[PDB]
């Protein structure tokens, strides 16, 4: 029938936060 | 030593500290607070699981129902696997 289905939604950001 | 802030929270974290934020309104991610003379922060995904489909954030162990392409019902988990990754069952 139906395998599984494999979601992935994977990131990363940098910011400042004293300016 | 060096903190890092969040200006919308009114918090602030020391160096190496971990937390969770909200990110484009519904998503989560977890922040490591790095400094370098800036507050800066690096924030990632990859112990969550932000479904756009439902636009919600879910934590490991988590279940969701949504549908798929043709009106079955799926049964979602997040299971993280650091790739921000989740599971579902047709």
């Amino acid at each position: 029938k139906n395998g599984p289905i494999i979601q992935n939604n994977k990131f990363e950001y940098k910011e400042d936060t004293i300016k | 030593a060096e903190k890092c802030f969040d200006h919308a929270a009114g918090t602030s974290y020391v160096v190496g500290e971990t937390w969770e934020k909200p990110y484009q309104g519904w998503m989560m991610v977890d922040c490591t607070c790095l400094g370098e003379g800036s507050g800066r922060i690096t924030c990632t995904s990859r112990n969550r699981c932000n479904d756009q489909d439902t636009r919600t954030s879910y934590r490991i162990g988590d279940t969701w129902s949504k549908k798929d392409n043709r009106g079955n019902l799926l049964q979602c988990i997040c299971t993280g696997n650091g790739r921000g990754e989740w599971k579902c069952e047709r």
